[PDB]
């Protein structure tokens, strides 16, 4: 649902670049790749981490929240 | 002799700037 | 076998002989009317048949898009375009032997080289 | 691009593709027949009907009362409302789906309407005819007929005008499809039901022990009118040995078979020249000729209509008919009941005889073998039944029913002397509770399986179920095989693997169902166009003319069917005929075939036109189309809208189902075929078939496959019964179902905690939405022998990344529960049973209950704890084993949670059901974690569980310290041949490298060689071995290892969930032996295999305890006398008796089981006798 | 006798190849299907039929 704190293969910590990664995207127009190798992401574990990841959070909080506050 | 991947993310952008 | 049908009722006539003469009429069964007989044939049974071989031929054979095309040459017009298709009787016993049809003259001929 | 005119390319069919699914989706069938249904089936069903009246005649007893009254009830419009629920109290409002799903109430809406009441009278006077005349009472408003269950997503659904934020404003999930129904809380969705087509004559040949050796049959079917079925049969008698073989056609209501001879004659052709010529239209087919001359000779002896008729009629099972009507009848009998399809209305006997001429040709055709039996697997022969049709047959059913009962009200109320209420002569609970029952049970009456509760475990899985279909399998045919017809309709790999195998179908990416139109229109077109009327159709005046059939109806002939058909499919091209109607042209055979009915089977193709521009045939389909159609995908995200129906009705595009795919030739790519006509050595050998009349080109060969069979990667590479497991397995991985499962309450839900979109994707699973709600993840997998933990399709996980988060899941579980007002004396309440005041209440914690018999959510749950407190109370002079006294007055029914099973409360809803009476529902959280009994499976067949699991520095590293996240043994890939494992893995590893989605597409041009060169210049070894190093020891292995990235699902089964010992449990009343059920902490079956088994090995003793002392074991009590056990034994007093043998000296004790003492107790009352003797009585 | 060519072709150091040389899985048919041809597919004994009008 959101980005994995470390990655599973060898435990590098990759839950801080994920806006980042979408920055680079976005702002900078970088591939995919180029921005996963500037983020400091040099094994192919961890570039599948962030490579095929899917931000479902994002659509879970489009809905009303059950308790108010 | 071909690419194996699918250029999606910006392909589209190309075809706009191609418009 | 020429199958006859009667003039004044269109019913089926049937064989008769006439033995003041010997000889062979058509009658009607329930009309009486005769007519001599033309040939003596009467009954045929073809257990071994090669009607149906070339049935399905029209006018617009060559209009069908799924018969394969051929570059064989038609010895009546010398043509090279013609559609070729196998047999149409489905008894398990017929031969794989090919019927070519022509696109300039519609002749039909076929590839065998054994009887022909 | 650069010309508007210029050929398109493989790529760009992709294009189309989307556009396709833009308009139409992956429910498309099941919402378009539920539409039309609603649309306009409902007022075709009242408009049959609707009028029903009752007529009192004079009933003369004196002259004051002699006027006779008619009395009419007829139905107008019928209006439909949007989904509204009646609460108990009387209030009705609107229906949402979430508030259905929540409170188990149905989603439908209410039908109404218009009734118009008549009554006419009129002046009786003896013998004279009636002149009724209205008496200026006409009544006229709307009458409530009952509730019709609304598909979602539908035009009478409120979710059809909702956008996404109105979506998620309503709690609902916007990559829902819908295409179900919610009946009492239960999604429910409709498998189409595969059925013969009607209205074609199919010739059948008989085995050799018969009579008949080849029968025609028409199972004649009108699809407006009356819904029912008569079938004809042709049948011709003696085998190709007997000296004369006739035909003898049966006829409805006949009881026997009659002559075609004198079915001709009593149809008004007496002529034998003139029957002849309506069966043979070949003046020199002899042959046939020969054949057909026994039928006249049978039928020599009728020479007249009037005496065909009588001959007819006498056969009739109808014994009313004296001697004078018996003509009549014959006639009325032939006229409504013979070949219905046709006509039922006077005046039509010619096409009667035509069409039974045209049966009786072609089975003189199958006989004479210039022709083979009509193939019944064809599915250009079959028809797809979705919740369109069935729906309106049950409604038809239930509706004449309900017109029954007004009737009947109508006629007690006359006769009675009653007041006339219309709301007790119209019982709208016929129509709601008729369509409740059929929806909510498979049982389609007042056929099994129809409706089935929606899968909900994964979005692939809805999907496939939304598009699965069934055929019910006396029949001689193999209709389990893949026919050839059934290239492109349905998935060639998508089906089950037990016993419904090749049975339930799944349809195809882009295949589709045809709702149907009306065929008058079309006749009409054909007959302004030259189709000579089969009124003044003469054979041997015209040996030309091509047969025009409509519907499986032979309307009449044509000359020009060149012409006809050009300019039909101009029409249907361009718009102006629909284009879900069929249209073939046998040229061999002259007949012209157009198919309006719904329930045919179609799909897309590219057309194919001369184009002399080039000199060559090319697709009409132009760059330009496709740039446009690109323009349109992406600017919604304002040029003129350009649609999939825009390239329907400019003719780029065709529907063509399995009849007119007889009649067509399809090129499959336009890259090589299209184009009139070194090779790279690792390219596919294709075959160019050097054909340059083709009319048709696929959109994409990776469109055959189903939704399960798009999902794998490379299917091509791979063998089909893999590719078949895999379809199978792929709706058993976890996901993420719907993004609403915060919101909805269902009875069990998996998540999966970190879902990842497969490196290696395929262009189809764009439209499956995939990416969006993955199930699986990408891990690193590492083909190696390396403990041997691994064997027999075991794996090896790494402990590091179960503990980082691998393969980790949520599980929802629902639990119910009500509280029941039995009359009005019983009622139960939740409560917080206490010890003092509570009867039989279990021996778990109460403790976590608040006052309202509820845990509050958050709060943890485990083993035996109480989440739903109920109370009943009792009646009293009950007492059980003691500890019952005036203290008690309450006896606890409450929910416990499984034994097995714990986690933390979710949340905890309240409300009150259809009958106003309250009820609960509670969620329960819980957290799977890979263990070594879970069940984990690729995208290829290969499934395993987890062997073992090892920490990171346990398991194998490369000189990078990448370890594998999961091994499986190389031992497995071989004998499976599924090298699509490898080169997605492969693929996967290159895509992971450069930073992109591997295409694997099926049929595309990568290949093995070009993604070895990638990975190359990525400094990994070309086919992807890297050096290990062992984790124990750091020594290099000897062997290099398989090593690359690859997608994993986890499957549904668990080792937790599955896991079960019993020493002792309860046992069942009956048998007295363990319960059945893991739940219940039952027992396992030691069967009559075991049994043989212990009995091979020569363990009598061990099967004597099996049998006596692990199941039930009974002392018995039989009398010396008497081998019955019917021994009264005071075991207190050390007393026995044997009532009737009159003995209490000679009882002997026996240990039996408990199932032979009931089998004897019941061979008792069945009056037989099994007396057992302890002593023998004969000799060895 | 394509299944042989590649058969032969293959070097000791194969991996399929050493699992089909000690018997624990695989066969001839194994390497000559994933490597030279699947070859011809049988429906009852018999090549496909046609299922369509004198065509599969
Ligand atoms: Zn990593
Ligand atoms: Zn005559
Ligand atoms: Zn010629
Ligand atoms: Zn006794």
């Amino acid at each position: 649902m959101i980005v994995p704190v470390r990655c599973f293969s060898c435990g590098k910590v990759v839950g801080d670049k994920w806006e980042s990664y979408l920055n680079l995207l976005q702002e900078d127009e970088l591939d995919e790749g180029t921005a996963l190798s500037r983020l400091g992401l040099k094994r192919y574990c961890c570039r599948r981490m962030i490579l095929t990841h899917v931000d479902l959070i994002e659509k879970f909080l489009r809905y009303n929240p059950l308790e108010k506050r | 002799n071909a690419s194996p991947f699918i250029k999606r993310d910006r392909m589209r952008r190309n075809f706009l700037r191609m418009r | 076998t020429t199958f006859r049908f009667c003039r004044d009722c269109n019913n089926m006539l049937y064989p008769r002989e006439d033995k003041e003469n010997n000889r062979l009429l058509f009658e009607c069964r329930t009309c009486s009317y005769v007519e001599e007989a033309g040939s003596p044939l009467v009954y045929r049974h073809e257990l071994i048949t090669n009607i149906g071989e070339t049935a399905g031929v029209v006018q617009d054979i060559g209009s069908d898009p799924t018969l394969p095309r051929s570059d064989r040459e038609c010895p009546k017009c010398h043509s090279r375009e013609n559609v070729f298709f196998q047999s149409q009787q489905r008894r398990k016993d017929t031969s794989m032997v090919l019927f070519f049809v022509c696109l300039s003259c519609s002749h039909i001929f076929t590839s065998d080289q054994k009887n022909k | 691009f650069e010309d508007e005119s210029a050929p398109i390319t493989a790529e760009d069919s992709w294009a189309v593709i989307s556009a396709f699914f833009r308009e139409k989706g992956l429910v498309s069938q099941q919402l378009d027949s539920f539409n039309q249904f609603v649309d306009y089936t409902l007022q075709d069903i009242i408009c049959e009907d609707s009028t029903l009246i009752l007529e009192q005649l004079a009933q003369h007893t004196t002259e004051s009362d002699n006027i006779s009254r008619k009395y009419e009830i007829s139905f107008g419009k019928i209006y439909v409302t949007k989904p509204m629920v009646n609460e108990s109290d009387g209030v009705t409002h609107a229906l949402y789906p979430q508030e259905a799903r929540l409170r188990n109430l149905t989603y439908s809406s209410g039908l109404f309407v218009d009734v118009k009441k008549r009554t006419y009278e009129a002046i009786d006077v003896p013998g004279r005819e009636l002149k009724y005349e209205l008496i200026a009472e006409e009544s006229e408003g709307k009458v409530f007929i009952g509730r019709l269950p609304i598909m979602l997503r539908s035009k009478n659904c409120y979710l059809s005008e909702a956008t996404e934020s109105d979506l998620y404003k309503l709690k609902e999930c916007p990559f829902d499809m819908g295409g179900y129904f919610i009946i009492n809380g239960s999604e429910k969705v409709l498998i189409a039901q595969e059925r013969s087509a009607g209205n074609i004559v199919q010739v059948f040949k008989k085995a050799a022990p018969s009579p008949i050796s080849h029968v025609a049959e028409i199972r004649s079917a009108l699809e407006k009118g009356s819904r029912f079925i008569s079938t004809l049969q042709v049948k011709l008698y003696g085998r190709e040995g007997s000296s004369a073989r006739t035909i003898k056609a049966t006829l409805p209501y006949i009881k026997q078979d009659i002559p075609i001879v004198i079915i001709f004659r009593a149809l008004g052709i007496i002529p034998d020249g003139e029957i002849l010529e309506h069966i043979c239209y070949d003046v020199n087919d002899w042959q046939m000729l020969e054949m057909l001359k026994p039928c006249v000779e049978d039928g020599f002896v009728i020479q007249d209509r009037e005496t065909a008729l009588d001959f007819i009629g006498r056969r009739g099972t109808a014994l009313g008919i004296k001697k004078e009507k018996r003509i009549q009848y014959a006639k009325d009998i032939l006229q409504k009941e013979f070949l219905p399809h046709i006509t039922q209305l006077e005046g039509f006997e010619s096409r009667k005889a035509f069409f039974l001429g045209y049966m009786i040709n072609r089975l003189l055709l199958c006989a004479l073998d210039r022709k083979d039996q009509d193939d019944r697997d064809h599915f250009g022969k079959k028809r797809l039944d979705l919740a369109g049709p069935l729906l309106a047959q049950l409604f038809k059913t239930l509706f004449k029913k309900l017109t029954k009962d007004i009737f009947r009200y109508m006629q007690r109320t006359v006769e009675e002397a009653h007041d006339f209420n219309m709301k007790l002569a119209i019982n709208a609970k016929t129509i709601t509770s008729g369509l409740k029952y059929a929806l909510a049970t498979g049982n389609w009456g007042e056929r099994a399986g129809v409706s089935q509760v929606l899968n909900r475990y994964t979005y692939s899985s809805t999907l496939s179920h939304l598009r699965r279909t069934n055929t019910p399998i006396g029949k001689l045919a193999k209709p389990r095989q893949l026919h050839n017809t059934h290239w492109g309709l349905v998935c060639p790999a998508e089906t089950p693997e037990g016993q419904a195998c090749g049975l339930v179908k799944n349809l195809s990416l882009m295949s589709c169902i045809s709702v149907g139109t009306d065929p008058m229109p079309i006749i009409t077109f054909l007959s302004e166009w030259g189709m000579e009327p089969l009124e003044d159709y003469v054979p041997h005046q015209s040996p030309d003319a091509t047969r025009v059939f409509v519907n499986g109806v032979w309307h009449g002939v044509h000359r020009n069917p060149a012409r006809l058909m050009e300019t039909l499919r101009t029409l249907r091209r361009k718009g102006d005929i629909n284009p879900e109607v069929s249209m073939i042209r046998d040229i061999r055979e002259k007949e012209l075939k157009i198919f309006t009915d719904a329930g045919r089977v179609y799909r897309p193709l590219f057309i194919v036109e001369d184009d002399e521009s080039l000199g060559h045939k090319e697709l009409k389909v132009r760059k330009g189309h496709i740039a446009k159609l690109m323009a349109t995908e992406y600017q919604d995200i304002d040029v003129e809208e350009y649609t999939w129906s825009s390239l329907l009705n400019e003719g780029l595009v065709e529907y063509i189902d399995a009849e007119e795919e007889e009649s067509i030739l399809i090129a499959m790519q336009p890259e090589d075929l299209e184009p009139a006509e070194d090779v790279d050595p690792a390219k596919r050998i294709r075959v160019s078939h050097h054909a340059t009349t083709f009319t048709h080109c696929e959109i994409h060969p990776s469109m055959i496959l189903g939704v399960a069979a798009s999902i794998i990667p490379f299917p091509d590479h791979n063998q089909s019964p893999r590719n078949t497991y895999q379809s199978a397995m792929g709706k058993q991985a976890m996901g993420v179902f719907l993004t609403n499962y915060n919101v909805r309450m269902d009875t069990m839900a998996n998540i999966l905690y970190y879902p990842q979109k497969p490196l290696g994707t395929t262009r189809a699973m764009e439209y499956l939405k995939f990416r969006e709600l993955p199930a699986g993840q990408n891990a690193i997998v590492a083909i190696a022998c390396y403990s041997g933990y691994n064997q027999e399709d075991s794996m090896i996980m790494n402990q590091s990344s179960i503990d980082r988060g691998l393969f980790r899941s949520l599980f929802f579980r629902s639990y119910m529960d009500q509280e029941k007002k039995y009359g009005m004396s019983i009622t139960e309440t939740f409560e917080k049973p206490q010890r003092t005041n509570t009867l039989r209440m279990k021996h778990g914690t109460y403790d976590k209950l608040d006052d309202d018999g509820l845990i509050a959510p958050g709060v943890r749950v485990s083993g035996e704890d109480v989440i739903i407190g109920k109370t009943t109370p009792i009646s009293p002079d009950e007492e059980e084993l003691g500890q019952r006294t005036a203290y008690h007055s309450k006896r606890d029914a409450s929910t416990p949670l499984r034994s097995t099973e714990n986690g933390i409360v979710d949340q905890v809803l309240v409300t009150t059901n259809q009958d106003g009476l309250k009820f609960v529902k509670v969620r329960v959280r819980t957290t799977k974690i890979p263990q070594i009994g879970d069940k984990f499976a690729s995208r290829h067949g290969q499934k395993g569980t987890i062997g073992i699991t090892y920490r990171r520095e346990d398991m194998p590293f490369t000189a990078e310290g990448i370890v594998p996240d999961l091994i499986i043994n190389p031992h497995a890939i071989p004998s499976r041949m599924t090298v699509a494992h490898l080169i997605e893995c492969l693929l996967s590893k290159v895509a992971a490298l450069s930073g992109n989605e591997g295409d694997a597409s099926p049929f595309t041009d990568i290949t093995v060689e070009g993604i070895s060169k990638l990975l190359r210049e990525h400094g990994y070894q070309s086919r992807g071995f890297e050096v290990m190093y062992n984790g124990h020891t750091g020594k290099k292995l000897m062997a290099q290892i398989f090593f690359g990235p690859t997608y994993y699902q986890r499957l549904r089964h668990m080792v937790d969930d599955k896991i079960h010992a019993r020493a002792r449990g309860p046992m069942q009343v009956l048998t007295r032996q363990p319960v059945e059920g893991r739940s219940r902490d039952g027992g396992l079956r030691f069967g009559e295999m075991e049994r043989d088994c212990m009995i091979a090995h020569g363990a009598a003793s061990f099967l004597k305890e099996r049998l006596m002392e692990a199941s039930d074991a009974f002392r018995v009590h039989i009398c010396g006398i008497c081998g019955l056990m019917t021994v009264i034994a005071k075991l207190n007093h050390n007393q026995f008796e044997c009532k009737g043998c009159d003995n209490k000296i000679d009882i002997y004790q026996i240990h039996i089981p408990y199932a032979a003492k009931l089998l004897f107790q019941e061979l008792m009352a069945m009056n037989i006798t099994p007396r057992l003797y302890t002593d023998r009585s004969r000799d060895f | 006798k394509a299944g042989r060519l590649a058969e032969v072709n293959l070097k000791d150091l194969n991996n399929v190849k050493q699992m089909v040389m000690a018997g624990s899985k695989g066969s001839f048919i194994n390497i000559a299907q994933m490597s030279a041809c699947v070859g011809q597919q049988s429906v009852e004994g018999k090549r496909i039929a046609f299922g369509f009008v004198d065509r599969t």
